[PDB]
């Protein structure tokens, strides 16, 4: 149980030595030197210290074998942006077992000088988690307000962590700008899992940010029906990043033993577990109420008017902090894990816990609309938007319908505003009145920017009282996609061929095609390709061919940069097997 | 990557030849000048710089010369 | 119909493969191979011809190494091999433990830069990936006889004169231990492999550099292999395959390039590195003055010059 020594067989001259570490030790590089009775020191060599989770009374363990796999052996993560409804699978590469990953890490961590806890991860991990978020603080670049879309491919492609890392830690690299924020949760289960704790990364959509211990969020809409102003305290945010380890906390009460969500403060990080976060144990870690307000908040609406003076209005509830989700066990498809944080909606148990939530807090229509609009719009397209009001009195009223679409940042940051129309109606006997639009690319008043979303508000104002109705819908935009073929088996040491195909969905002409590949264990660093004019309406076809030679499962991804958009990507895997005797 | 001194003193040394100095003294066009030039780089000997240079060393390679100059002298009565 | 693109070359992401890591400082054992014929059985072999374990070791016909020596150079040597530096490919940090992959890597970037057409893959990848004999086996094979790789693959002798090398004519006409002995206990190989191949157009040169030292199951050598040259083309005038052989393993001799070559990062380094070598290095014309004294004479143009070599 503690260091020590066996001669499992000796020879003539050459001795055999099991060497037996202890259960729970200081981790880093290590000196084995040998003291003779009377001689002096001899230095034999050096080497490194891990955590395993497959050591049953380690700190660390983990019951599944295949889930180790994924959640440690696995280099090739991904990670799901866009909205609540649509959800995009980006390919990235950990890269965990690099040569000097863990001279990083190791150098990095070194700026503790509490060594005693450097057996115990769970202060390494809290360490760790304030070390990143200062540093992401320190190093994040504001984006260049200029406009220059020609060189806004080289502003926004991601080739890794590895780079994100080199260029934190040294600076001599390309450096991050504030439009891809949430990769520091990547970095984070990155270098945890360099250090031997499993991790992984989880998008939560829809989360309310900024306040702290208020379930209640104020947004604050200009007299058109736009957003007056800019900026906010707290905001609702389109997607959010976060990273999970899997832990036993022998500090705590029995029962929190599992995953944890790592959570730094603006510095100061910690980390709590999930189960904590569903019943609501809020006297259990001081970042815990915050947490878990972000996952059900709600929203009021003031619609601002000439004079100054606010008005609540009546608007269409929205959800915050749904469809939580993460990449699946085993496969490539994605798994939702929000069963468990909260409790089912309409059912008792979160009644109650709620309820509980306010009490320990507190200790301390006669017209209506609903509206349909498509969950994404193609580039360079069109879509048909509808919206149908009701009202319920025996005489007739006059509306005033403004509706406006603008882009917005990921983190709730308005970036431009895009469309504005107005119009006039009027609602006899409570007749349903429905209105179908068409919206166009070309009806915006400029380009939208590269990473936002879009968000539409309608606005009802009745005339005779001063009660009127708000709703508003979060769109993406859909690019086009790119068809991959190749066998799903292949042999080492052989030649492999691929091809991709697209269509031009677009109205514009195509020039200056650039496509790139790239893969781990398949190619080298990257490799480049020209193209020729594609045409509005034509189909681009190409093949490749390379030699496959690490064995396993590996995966390639390829890239198209164009003049309309930057750095669309995709990815496929395969399998290459040893060859035949 | 020029020295014009380093320039001419190349010219000297071509001129140095008693072989070339007979080719120059028979050319008749500047096919065999370059010819002859040509001939002289082949018997031409480069050194490369080293990192702990001895006499003992530098006393091995004494017959190729020999062995050059007859070759140099191989076409020559 | 299915349609290829043109290559296009770029410098927009070459920041992200740097590492940060020291190269680390190590002696190297540079080791000569070169694609021959054996008069008993018409099968192509890789033969190994010279080693700079110290200084220069030739090996003769009969299986005899001569007398260590210097390592001197000829003009053309040096003139083509710049030549074909200044153009050549480069593969950096490559993370691979055989042959086999070291060789697909290699012969898929050439194709990429257009060094090599795509119709000579197979033929090339066949001819790297034959059995690599040693000096004891010659005893068992009786002596060989130079070939050139050939588009039906069947040996022929080449149309150039086929006489021997001087520097084996004049330094040939226990050793293993003795070697290992005097070689550091911290040594990493290079190895460079020379041939011929008549179906090519232009001469080709492939360097490589592993992530780490490994010791590759084709090829025996006493350490493992960290830097690998690959010279390949047709025959031209003014050209001679065993010489930039040498000259490669001179250039691999000095302290100063290896190092280079271990922080190097790009092709540039290595060209500047290059170019730096090449202004250190004297040329001795012909002449008709006493060998021993024209020697003692250099003493101190060679002293400024290394005193020059170290800035």
């Amino acid at each position: 149980k503690w260091w020590s020594a066996v001669v499992e067989e000796r020879d003539a001259q050459s001795w055999t030595i099991s060497v037996t570490t202890p259960a729970d030790a200081v981790i880093g590089h290590y000196s084995l030197l040998l003291q003779v009775s009377g001689r002096k020191q001899l230095l034999l060599g050096q080497f490194t210290l891990l955590f395993n989770p497959w050591n049953r009374e380690d700190a660390v363990f983990l019951k599944n074998e295949a889930q180790r796999m994924e959640y440690l052996l696995n280099q090739n993560g991904l990670i799901y942006l866009g909205t609540a409804d649509c959800i995009q699978a980006e390919s990235w590469d950990f890269g965990q077992f690099e040569g000097d990953v863990i001279d990083l890490s190791l150098r990095l961590l070194s700026k503790d000088k509490q060594v005693e806890k450097w057996s115990q991860p769970v202060h390494v991990a809290r360490v760790l988690g304030a070390l990143l978020h200062f540093l992401k603080e320190q190093r994040v670049l504001p984006t260049p307000q200029t406009q220059a879309t020609q060189e806004g491919a080289l502003l926004n492609k991601r080739r890794g962590s590895v780079p994100i890392l080199r260029q934190w830690l040294t600076g001599r690299g390309r450096p991050v700008y504030d439009g891809q924020a949430w990769v520091l949760a990547a970095v984070a289960c990155t270098v945890l899992r360099c250090l031997g704790i499993p991790a992984r990364v989880v998008t939560t959509f829809a989360s309310a940010q900024g306040t702290g211990g208020r379930l209640l969020i104020d947004e604050y809409y200009n007299e058109e029906g736009l957003q007056n102003g800019e900026g906010q305290r707290g905001r609702i945010w389109i997607f959010q990043t976060s990273t999970e380890c899997w832990m036993t906390r022998p500090a705590l009460p029995q029962g929190y033993d599992g995953w944890q969500i790592l959570h730094p403060s603006a510095g100061s990080c910690d980390l709590v577990p999930v189960r904590a976060v569903k019943e609501g144990t809020l006297g259990l870690t001081p970042a815990v109420s915050d947490l878990f307000a972000a996952i059900n908040a709600s929203c009021v609406v003031w619609k601002c008017c000439e004079d100054g003076t606010l008005e609540l209005t009546d608007s269409n509830t929205k959800y915050v902090g749904n469809n939580i989700s993460t990449k699946g066990v085993g496969s490539d498809r994605c798994e939702d894990i929000t069963q468990n944080y909260k409790y089912p909606e309409g059912s008792l148990q979160e009644k109650e816990v709620l309820e509980r939530v306010e009490k320990e807090k507190m200790e301390r229509s006669p017209l209506y609309l609903l509206l349909k609009a498509p969950s994404s719009l193609p580039l360079r397209g069109d879509a048909q938007i509808s919206v149908t009001l009701v009202n319920h009195s025996e005489q007739e009223k006059a509306v005033q319908l403004a509706i406006g679409v603008q882009a917005v940042h990921y983190n709730g940051v308005l970036a431009a505003k895009l469309w504005r129309k107005k119009l006039h109606l009027t609602l006899s006997a409570n007749l349903e009145k429905i209105i179908t639009i068409g919206l166009f690319f070309s009806n915006f008043e400029r380009n939208p920017p590269e990473n936002t979303f879009l968000r539409l508000t309608a606005m009802a104002t009745h005339s005779e009282s001063n009660l009127s109705c708000f709703a508003q819908e979060d769109i993406a935009i859909c690019r086009p996609h790119l068809a991959i073929k190749m066998p799903e088996k292949a042999e080492q040491y052989q030649p492999l061929t691929a091809s991709v195909s697209l269509q031009n969905s677009l109205d514009a002409p195509m020039e200056d095609c650039v496509i790139s590949i790239l893969g781990r264990g398949l190619i080298h660093r990257e490799r480049s390709y020209r193209f020729r004019s594609v045409w509005p309406e034509n189909t681009m076809c190409a093949k490749f061919q390379f030699t496959p030679t690490h064995v396993g499962l590996q995966r390639l991804t390829v890239e198209v940069d164009c003049n309309m958009f930057q750095n669309l990507t995709n990815y496929k895997s395969v399998t290459v097997v040893a060859p035949e005797l | 990557h020029i020295d014009y001194t380093q320039l001419g003193r190349a010219a000297a040394t071509l001129m140095s030849e008693r072989v070339f100095r007979i080719d120059a003294y028979m050319a008749q066009s500047r096919g065999e000048l370059l010819h002859s030039l040509e001939g002289f780089l082949d018997c031409s000997l480069v050194l490369p710089p080293t990192d702990a240079p001895s006499e003992q060393a530098l006393l091995s390679l004494v017959p190729v010369q020999r062995e050059l100059l007859r070759r140099r002298y191989q076409s020559s009565p | 119909q299915m349609e290829e693109p043109a290559a296009h070359d770029t410098e927009a992401t070459a920041t992200d493969y740097h590492t940060t890591s020291h190269p680390g400082t190590h002696k190297v054992y540079v080791e000569l191979q070169e694609l021959v014929m054996d008069e008993k059985n018409q099968e192509l072999r890789w033969m190994e011809a010279a080693r700079w374990v110290q200084l220069e070791e030739n090996l003769g016909e009969n299986g005899a190494w001569g007398r260590p020596h210097l390592s001197h150079l000829t003009f053309w040597s040096l003139l083509e091999l710049r030549r074909v530096f200044t153009k050549g490919t480069v593969l950096l940090d490559l993370q691979e433990t055989s042959l086999a992959g070291v060789a697909n890597q290699l012969l898929d970037r050439f194709i990429f830069e257009d060094q090599i057409r795509p119709q000579d893959r197979e033929e090339l990848l066949r001819a790297l990936l034959l059995k690599h004999s040693h000096a004891g086996e010659l005893e068992a094979l009786g002596g060989v006889k130079p070939a050139v790789l050939t588009r039906s693959g069947d040996p022929s002798q080449p149309l150039l004169p086929q006489h021997s090398s001087l520097e084996t004519q004049l330094f040939c006409e226990h050793s293993p231990s003795g070697i290992l002995e005097k070689i550091p206990p911290d040594s990493e190989a290079t190895l460079v492999l020379v041939g011929r191949a008549d179906f090519l157009e232009q001469p080709v040169l492939g360097f490589v550099r592993l992530q780490e030292a490994a010791e590759l199951e084709a090829v025996e050598l006493p350490v493992p292999i960290r830097f690998l040259f690959v010279l390949l083309g047709p025959e031209a005038p003014h050209i001679d395959y065993t010489q930039l052989g040498r000259a490669a393993a001179t250039l691999m001799s000095e302290r100063v390039f290896r190092i280079d070559a271990y922080m190097a990062q790009s092709r540039g380094e290595l060209l500047h590195s290059l170019e730096g070598f090449l202004d250190c290095s004297l040329v001795l014309p012909p002449t008709d003055a006493p060998s021993e004294q024209a020697l003692l004479s250099l003493v101190p143009v060679q002293r400024e010059l290394l005193r020059r070599r170290y800035q």
